[PDB]
RNA sequence: AAUCU
RNA sequence: GCCUGCUUUUG
RNA sequence: AGUAGAAACAAGGC
């Protein structure tokens, strides 16, 4: 029984020409249709419409990109401009104390100088970065004279690293009844980000990520013994895949990031109050089968009391390089760049003596970003899956396996990039490396802009495909779709590059 | 040469490579602070698209409520919540006309369900907003606290154990002047933890019973900007359970729905429906497909239209049924909304920060805020009542999806060619906030006319179509809930990509889940065999690095690299060890469907085999059959589903530790209650072993049944068996003392 | 003895006493799920974060007297800190490996019997026989299939009480066990699991996985049985089949079902060929089912179905000219019959197409616990005599006969929700659905059938709606008799001849079977049928048939393009387009053929007209014998 | 030759 | 000095 | 400073 309060709420929960639930029930029970929808349509304005806008070849315009100062670099480690010192240590991926390997790989370099600054930061205090380098060197020295490498080096908490790691920068948390009459008390700044225009360096980074190399970067677990024929088929397929995939700079970045993010997460949970030195180490197997260890630089972790997934741990990155910072300074907005030495390469220029720089930075990361960079190997699947699909799509047609034909004979090709004189085609391995690098860059340059752009451009890609398939496509509001795509292009280099690629696709398609 | 992957789409079609367009190898977007702003935005939006209606003041809450039903007709293509009763009822009538007996039969099924079901059904589900605490708690905790306050006040019908009696109780609780509740605290100087009574006048109880909690949704794939979502309470839960039961029963009988079916059932139904349409269509007839989304779907849809629908579907049924299904749309027409955490303020000169709760936005000077937020608060301040905003004219995200699908199919059923009275016609497929329409006509003019009539017939009900996100092509290709149909459905594989790592349950469970997703993706998706071998290798690397279980013939120093070497050297047969104990991987495509213990059972040493698989281990915990080998996993583009994994109970089947933050909060005393209840229940399972397999039934106190069974088992085990006379006398003495403690 | 002391210790306290006394047993169910929170919203990250710290695992507190606080190297294995809402204590993952290298031992001989399903998979992969790999164009179709086939006797409501009696024999209550299979399973599992201490809960979970049935929608090619679905990731791909044959023993339902489907497909092709019998023999030799060849099953297995009978007779065997319906075994004894492909409505207004038969005909129904004799006409029952044992046996026979009669008195007696499609818009069979509807109770079919008078001949008994014999007036056509033993053992197989075109004939000369009596239905085998002649798709299904036909003509385009111009009659009468023609309806084959041949001929006549798509599209329709016509087509049905 | 979530 | 590192996340 | 991006972190609570 509905009675009392719940009757009243019932009477106030109906259309407006009713005052009682029971009269409404009676109206419903006596409802027979006598053409109401027709009348209400006849009354409604004819401006309410769904007019079909055709989609032709001359219809789609380019996506407009933002205007502003050029885009800078925002990764957690250097991609193309990085240098590695090596000693040829015969130990596998996770084996060996890393500080010892680091000291050993630093001993093998001769050419150190007194450090001085080449390119300052313009919003920081560069002597602190310099002094932090010097402190790193002092600590590497006093490690050797300790009689046992400890696997975990804490640093002294001094002014330089307190500044560079953001200590006592947060404001204090108080009660509102004790901060009412304050002048500048206001809301947190919540505004549209600063716009930033595309630059040329992101495409060169991507071109180098798609390249072959003279070393191996991934050693895979063993699996069982193959008992069925399809297991042997899969094994030869896998041999080809692994060959193409172990020789690629993208895999080098995978292993780098996995190492660093693993190390940072573990040190962050283990040592929350202490500062900690963490070398960047990698392991390769060069062309002659020799194992090599490789040092890319150093990281100093700060305090890591992370009560929340988005809370930030700050760190100071130091990386070696040979690349002059005076030729693309807009790329290095967030960096101080020192000069630390000289290096003699395999020289036809007498002996070379090319200088040697240290790129220094403050950066930061979160638990979820670490977690997702701790598992970048999934990228290897994505690429490879697509590749096998293509192979299988032909093996069904020609009733035979086609991995050998594709990988050896280079019969079939697919378009991969734009050169002067136009579209250029590549082999299945080039496609594999290109998609692998795409996934790696999605993981490294991940943003909400990429999510948005991917969805909103999926739609346009599909209507273009419907035009190429000759299916008479149409729209209702296309400028709304464009305004929705352009709403996400703000400041991320990777997203603007994808948009540039989409414009090139529309130019080469739609013909 | 400069590289462009998108040019690959110049040779391979977009659906056969759509996996490239899904950036699901990177971190997803997250929210960081309050969600008050998005709440305000949704409130003011749904009051904007329904503004030409009429305002009223409820006599019970005092709240200003906006009624747009049977309001004016739209004049432009902007969203509108001006629904018309006559057209909704005409839609339902023609639906029953085309599929007779649907409402009768569905009502009979739901009547059986209403009569049989129990209160325990509310324990299983998602979290629930507890008015007793003014925050979210699990479902069973909220149920228990609600029942406690009811019994403390006088409502005791739920002792019957049925749900409908609990609903009679929550209804009878609204006609009470002063409800009473109890609140937790704790004080330390000595940690004192206690309780205190307080009172709740009738209007306060009503606003608390009618309100919903709001929060921002993290880990959303596919959006630049964050969304707000709602969570309903305990009192609106049984009613909506019955309503969605009815809606399920109806939608099951409709060839257009997609909501009650999942996985391959969904795709099968979609494909069968498309084939049926293309067979019923003619050869001289032109055919087109709209791939469509609806804009502002959850703000336009009004509960009053749902009440109309309910009263038409319960036509010629018993009044108790008509009256127990009419309460959900009522209570969602007088609903409210908590705004949330609030905001935080910053001073640079003095170097300080502050927090501002949402329950002072009516009593705070607007100098602090910026323009957008100032406008928001300026618009919303009329609707504030005790820290919660009135929200009549629309739903919230994630509720009544079934009945909304029923309305969508009602509109799709108006294209049968006996209801259009013309030569064009239409049909399609509907899920909540997504649809595929198929329109047939002998020319393009009829196509445009059918599209126009669909748009207008849907605007007469409050269904607005997103022109910005919809497109029309010929039949053969379309998109539906991230399923890309191209003359047949197509595999994507990037939706399933975050399911290829360590799941984070335990060693055995993570292992089994890891191999099981590989073989599933081999079946359902198009993961090849070589790529599956690689997936094995990579999964085993992640497994070993996470759980610190390396081969044992390695030199990788971890915190348990010493125990594993000792185990390695003791062991003779090393192919019989588990990857979690420092052993090899014998998995391949041939044998992905077998657990890790049966795979290697003849290779084990007997001592290891008996240590590992031992029931006396202190690490294992099995509680109830519905939680034995079943784990919650969190996909991309979906809710947290439950996965079944085949495994053997070993010493690796451990549970991990708890959050432990609640120690520092006023609500610390929930731990002690939990602990005591668990003591009592454990002892009950000692006496009654079946209590974890089959639900007990009884009215006696637990101690009574316990001591009774003790006496019975004592007698039967002394008569012919183990128990001697001394034990008999002693335990009977203990039973006697238990009686002297309980009865006095 | 020790648990009653714990009860005393609880009752001594004040809060716990208040919980024990003022808490009913139906409320225990709610408070046992009471907690502060047990939900991780990202468990992966929590594991990564927690396994980086010390003591992330929990265990019972008695570990303190089973494992030491630290090992010889000095690493601590457990802590003194307790979990939040528990008595459990925090420990490390080192206590686990310590237990596994130095912990107590047990006997693990019971374990392969509790976890029987898993070790059965093991033994069934061990004794399996692999075969070659074939690359081809594969079409998968989505279907409901069994993961666990369960015990066929228990119905999934008896199984739970069986589980209760085995594991929890004193907490079962009033339920006695009735069927003999229940007692058999109970004593078997009860003497096996006598004094085990694994856990009752896990034993029950595994017995459920043994006994109850479990289904799933998946995309399937090849075999549908459960032994073939656990290995579908290995046998079937997107481009490749892997021959495989599991090692255990196979149920015979699967075998006879798969033989029936194989024989149906074989006969369907063979009928449209030039010499059906030769083709039929070659197909039966070159095919095998579940590894075992087809001739072996055909010689060993007695199965009642028309296509199997044609196959057997072609092998020169004795046939049982018979079939099955509703569990009863029908043998015609008079009259001819033809199907009609008609449409009608129900009492619940659902529309349906069925195949109604022609002619007056008599039949000899047989069963397990009944027997009957039936006479009927087109859509109309003529007479029915019955010889059942119990009254409900006669009820079963009568409802089966009524459904078999196809009378409108039965069609217009359907009331309720009877959906003639699946939950995925899949067309079930109408007859089976009606027969399932009238098996709850056929009260309306009895109260709506009719009444007649009787001659009181033989002293035969009258019919019963609800056990009420009526010895002078009764239902029309329906009588009853009584027998203590079998009337006649009609399992007596006869010898036959066969024409080229598969017309079976008895010793006299009359006709008994024909390729028109085989079903027009398209099923999906339970065991994987393997065909090795040259092309492995000619009995696989219509979708595969279409894809592989068009793919073949694509690959051989270089010589078809020139054979199409010179000597084209030798291209239409080709052995590759015969599986296709089985899908074209028999009425519109020659019309399509004449249409298409005239198309191609006048496409050759005028110069400057050539479209390879048209030729590749319309050739499988020109295979058939040509019937001339005057009309035109906008499409072509398959 | 099938109708069980 | 003590305590904490998801106590509120639609379908 | 830096992370980030419509609101937060740059440790928090008593």
């Amino acid at each position: 029984e509905i009675t009392g309060t719940m009757r009243r709420l019932a009477d106030q929960s109906l259309p407006p020409n009713f005052s009682c639930l029971e009269n409404f029930r009676a109206y419903v029970d006596g409802f027979e249709p006598n053409g109401y929808i027709e009348g209400k349509l006849s009354q409604m304005s004819k401006e309410v419409n769904a007019k079909i806008e055709p989609f032709l070849k001359t219809t789609p315009r380019p996506i407009r990109l933002p205007d502003g100062p050029p885009c800078f670099q925002r990764s957690k480690f250097l991609l193309m401009d990085a240098l590695k010192l090596s000693i040829e240590d015969p130990s596998h991926e996770g084996e060996g104390i890393p500080l010892y390997d680091a000291i050993k790989c630093m001993r093998t370099f001769f050419g150190w100088k007194e450090p001085y600054i080449v390119k300052p930061h313009e919003k920081g205090i560069n002597p602190n970065y310099l002094l932090s380098w010097k402190q790193v060197l002092a600590e590497l020295q006093d490690i050797e004279n300790e009689e046992k490498i400890p696997r975990t080096k804490n640093m002294k908490k001094t002014s330089q690293l307190k500044w560079a790691l953001g200590e006592n920068m947060a404001p204090e948390k108080v009660d509102f009844d004790n901060c009412r009459d304050v002048s500048d008390l206001k809301q947190y700044d919540s505004d549209e980000p600063e716009l930033r225009s595309l630059s040329s360096w992101i495409q060169n980074e991507f071109n180098k990520a798609c390249e072959l190399t003279d070393s191996t970067w991934i050693e895979l677990d063993e699996i069982g013994e193959d008992v069925a024929p399809i297991e042997y088929i899969a094994s030869m397929r896998r041999n080809y895949f692994t060959a193409e995939v172990s020789h690629c700079r993208a895999t080098e970045y995978i292993m780098k990031g996995v190492y660093i993010n693993t190390a940072l997460l573990n040190a962050s949970c283990a040592a929350m109050d202490d500062f900690q030195l963490i070398p960047m180490i990698s392991k390769c197997r060069t062309k002659e089968g020799r194992r090599k260890t490789n040092l890319y630089g150093f990281i100093i972790k700060g305090r890591s009391h992370l009560r929340n997934d988005t809370d930030v741990v700050n760190f100071v990155s130091m990386e070696f390089s040979l690349t002059d910072p005076r030729l693309e300074p807009h790329k290095w907005e967030k960096y101080c760049v020192l000069e630390i030495g000289d290096m003699l390469l395999r020289s036809a220029i007498g002996q070379m003596s090319r200088p040697m720089f240290l790129y220094v930075r403050t950066n930061g990361t979160s638990k979820i970003k670490m977690k997702w960079g701790m598992e970048m190997r999934r990228c290897l699947l994505q690429s490879l899956q697509q590749i096998e699909s293509m192979i299988e799509a032909e093996s069904s047609v020609k009733e035979k396996d086609m991995t050998k034909e594709f990988f050896e004979n280079k019969s079939e090709t697919w378009p991969i990039g734009e050169s002067p004189k136009g579209v250029e085609d590549g082999s299945i391995g080039k496609v594999c490396r290109t998609l692998l690098a795409k996934s790696v860059f999605n993981s490294l340059y991940a943003s909400p802009q990429l999510e948005g752009f991917s969805a909103e451009s999926r739609k346009l890609l599909l209507v273009v495909q419907a035009l190429r398939d000759n299916l008479e496509p149409g729209t209702f509001d296309l400028e709304g779709l464009y305004e929705a795509i352009e709403e996400c292009l703000i400041n991320d280099p990777w997203v603007l590059l994808n948009a540039s690629w989409f414009n090139s696709f529309l130019t080469h398609a739609l013909r | 040469m400069d590289v462009n992957p998108t040019l690959l789409f110049l040779k391979v079609p977009a659906q056969n490579a759509i996996s490239t367009t899904f950036p699901y190898t990177g971190d997803p977007p997250y929210s960081h602070g309050t969600g008050t702003g998005y709440t305000m935005d949704t409130v003011n939006r749904t009051h904007q698209y329904s503004e030409k209606g009429k305002w009223t003041t409820n006599t019970e809450t005092g709240a200003p409520q906006l009624n747009p039903i049977d309001g004016p007709l739209p004049e432009d293509n902007e969203p509108s919540g001006y629904a018309q009763t006559d057209c909704v009822l005409e839609a339902m009538a023609f639906l029953e006309e085309s599929h007779p007996g649907i409402f009768e039969n569905s009502c009979l099924e739901t009547m059986e369900v209403v009569q049989q079901t129990r209160v325990d059904r509310l324990t299983q589900g998602r979290q629930t907003y507890d008015w007793t605490l003014n925050r979210n708690q699990p479902a069973a905790t909220a149920l228990a606290n609600t029942i406690e306050v009811f019994r403390s006040n006088g409502l005791t019908a739920n002792e019957s154990g049925r749900l409908i009696d609990f609903l009679k109780d929550v209804m009878e609780s609204m006609d009470k002047e002063e409800m009473e509740i109890t609140t937790h605290f704790q004080r330390k100087r000595q940690r004192t933890i206690g309780k205190k009574k307080q009172r709740v006048n009738k209007r306060s109880y009503l606003i608390r019973a009618l309100t919903l909690n709001t929060m921002t949704k993290d880990a959303e794939r596919g959006k630049l900007k964050r969304r707000a979502i709602a969570t309903p309470g305990m009192q609106i839960r049984g009613f909506v359970y019955f309503v969605e039961t009815l809606a399920r029963s109806i939608c099951e009988k409709l060839e257009q729905s997609g909501l009650p079916v999942g996985g391959n059932e969904k795709k099968a139904k979609l494909a069968n429906v498309v084939r049926k349409m293309m067979t019923n269509s003619q050869d001289t007839e032109l055919s087109f497909t709209i791939t469509g989304d609806n804009t502002k779907w959850n703000e336009n849809q009004n509960p009053r239209m749902f009440l109309a629908m309910i009263t038409y579907i319960t036509k010629n049924q018993p009044e108790w049924f008509r009256n127990v299904l009419s309460i959900a749309p009522i209570m969602f027409s007088n609903k409210m909304a908590r705004l949330g955490k609030g905001y935080m303020f910053e001073s640079k000169s003095m170097k300080l920060r502050t927090q501002i709760p949402a329950e002072m936005l009516a009593s705070i000077d607007l100098k602090y805020f910026n323009e957008s937020t100032r406008k928001k608060i300026e618009k919303i301040r009329p609707l504030l009542i005790d820290g919660t905003a009135s929200l009549s004219p629309g739903m919230m995200m994630g509720m009544f999806n079934m009945l909304s699908t029923v309305l969508g199919v009602s509109i799709l059923n108006l294209g049968q060619k006996r209801y259009t009275k013309t030569t064009y016609w239409w049909d399609g497929l509907q899920s909540s906030d997504d649809f595929a329409l198929i329109v047939n006509a002998p020319n393009h003019e009829g196509i445009q006319a059918g599209v126009d009539r669909f748009y207008r017939t849907c605007k007469l009900v409050g269904i607005n179509m997103s022109k910005k996100k919809s497109y029309i092509n010929r039949t053969g290709t379309f998109e539906f809930t991230s399923f890309f149909y191209r003359y047949g459905f197509v595999a994507n594989f990037s939706m399933e990509l975050p399911s290829f790592g360590v799941s984070g349950i335990n060693e055995s469970a993570d292992m089994s889940i890891g191999v099981t997703v590989i073989k599933n993706n081999m079946i359902n998706n198009d993961l090849g065999p070589a790529t599956a071998q690689m997936a094995l290798q990579l999964f085993i690397k992640d497994y070993r690095y996470t759980y610190r279980c390396h081969r044992g013939d390695t030199q990788i120093q971890t915190r348990r690299s010493f125990e594993l070497k000792k185990l390695w050297e003791q062991t003779r047969s090393k192919a019989g060890l588990l990857v979690s104990d420092g052993g090899p991987n014998l998995y391949n495509i041939r044998n992905l469907h077998i657990p890790e213990v049966c795979l290697k059972w003849e290779l084990m040493d007997e001592d290891y085999q008996g240590r590992l698989c031992n029931p006396l281990n202190p690490f294992v915990s099995h509680k109830e059959i519905e939680s034995v080998n079943n784990a919650v996993v969190m996909p991309a583009h979906g809710p947290a589903k439950s996965m079944e994994y085949d495994a053997v109970a070993t010493t690796h089947s451990w549970i991990p530790k708890r959050n432990r933050s609640i120690l520092n909060t006023s609500q610390r005393g929930i731990l002690e209650d939990e602990q005591m209840y668990q003591k009592c229940c454990n002892l009950f399972e000692k006496f009654f072993p079946s209590s974890s397999y089959r639900r007990p039934v009884g009215i006696s106190s637990m101690v009574e049944a316990m001591v009774s069974r003790a006496r019975i088992d004592a007698r039967i085990d002394f008569e012919s068996g183990r128990i001697k006379k001394e034990e008999f006398a002693e335990i009977m003495k203990i039973c006697s003392t238990i009686e002297e403690l309980r009865r006095q | 003895m020790e648990r009653i002391k714990e009860l005393r210790n609880l009752m001594s306290q004040s809060r716990t006493r208040e919980i024990l006394t003022k808490t009913t047993v139906d409320h225990m169910a709610i408070i046992k799920k009471y907690t502060s929170g047990r939900q991780e919203k990202n468990p992966s990250l929590r594991m990564k974060w927690m396994m980086a710290m010390k003591y992330p695992i929990t265990a019972d507190k008695r570990i303190t007297e089973m494992v030491p606080e630290r090992n010889e190297q000095g690493q601590t294995l457990w802590s003194k800190m307790s979990d939040a809402g528990s008595d459990r204590v925090m420990v490390s993952p080192l206590a686990v490996t310590w237990w596994n290298r130095n912990g107590p031992m047990t006997s693990t001989v019971h374990y392969p019997k509790v976890y029987k399903t898993y070790f059965e998979k093991v033994e069934r992969l061990k004794h399996g026989t692999f075969g070659p790999v074939h690359f081809r164009n594969q079409v998968k179709i989505r279907r409901r299939v069994d993961i666990n086939p369960g015990h066929a006797d228990l119905s999934a409501k008896e199984a739970q009480d069986v589980i209760m009696e085995v594991v929890f024999p004193n907490e079962v209550g009033a339920r006695i066990l009735t069927s003999e299979s229940q007692l058999t399973i109970t004593k078997e599992k009860k003497e096996e699991l006598q004094d085990c201490k694994i856990s009752p809960l896990m034993v029950a979970y595994m017995l459920e996985r043994e006994l109850v049935r479990k289904t799933r929608f998946l995309p399937v090619a090849g075999g549908t049985s459960s032994v073939y679905i656990e290995v579908l990731h290995l046998t079937q791909g997107t481009c490749w089949e892997q021959m495989y044959t599991p090692g255990g023993e196979v149920r015979n339902d699967d075998v006879d079902q798969s033989l029936i489907i194989a024989a149906r497909n074989i006969v369907r092709r063979a009928a449209v060929s030039a010499d059906p019998l030769a083709s039929l023999l070659e197909m039966c030799h070159s095919t095998q089912i579940g590894g075992t060849r087809m001739v072996d099953i055909l010689r060993q297995n007695p199965t009642e179905e028309q296509a199997v009978d044609i196959c057997k007779a072609a092998m020169g065997l004795r046939i049982s000219s018979s079939f099955s319906f509703g569990g009863f075994t029908f043998k015609r004894t008079s009259g001819s019959s033809i199907k009609r492909e008609e449409e009608l409505l129900t009492g619940n207004l659902q529309t349906l197409k069925i195949r109604v038969h022609d002619g007056y005909e008599e039949f000899t129904m047989v069963g397990k616990r009944a027997t009957a004799i039936l006479r009927k006409a087109t859509r109309r029952l003529v007479q029915l005599i019955v010889s059942g044992r119990d009254e409900q046996s006669v009820a079963e026979a009568i409802i089966v006969a009524m459904v078999f009669s196809q009378e409108d008195c039965m069609i217009k007696a359907v009331r309720g929700d009877l959906n003639f499609v699946n939950r995925a818009n899949q067309r079930l069979n109408p007859m089976h659905q009606l027969l399932r509807h009238f098996q709850k109770d056929a009260k309306v079919l009895f109260q709506n059938w009719g009444i007649e008078h009787i001659d009181n001949v033989m002293g035969m008994i009258g019919v019963l709606p609800d056990m009420t014999p009526s010895t002078e007036m009764s239902m029309r056509g329906i009588r009853v008799s009584k027998m203590g033993v079998d009337e006649y053992s009609s399992t007596e197989r006869v010898v036959v001849s066969i024409d080229r075109f598969l017309r079976v004939r008895d010793q006299r000369g009359n006709v008994l079977l024909s390729p028109e009596e085989v079903s027009e239905t398209q099923g999906t085998e339970k065991l994987t049928i393997t065909y090795s002649s040259s092309m492995m798709w000619e009995i696989n299904g219509p979708e595969s048939v279409l894809v592989n036909t068009y793919q073949w003509i694509i690959r051989n385009w270089e010589t078809v393009k020139i054979q199409w111009s010179q000597n084209p009659t030798m291209l239409y009468n080709k052995m590759e387009f015969e599986p296709f023609q089985s899908l074209v309806p028999k009425a519109i084959r020659g019309q399509y053929s004449g249409f298409v041949r005239t198309l191609f001929q006048q496409m050759r006549d005028v110069l400057g007209t050539f479209d390879t798509t048209q030729i590749i599209k319309l050739l499988p329709f020109a295979a058939a014998p040509p019937k001339q016509s005057r009309m035109q087509f906008s499409s072509l049905t398959v």
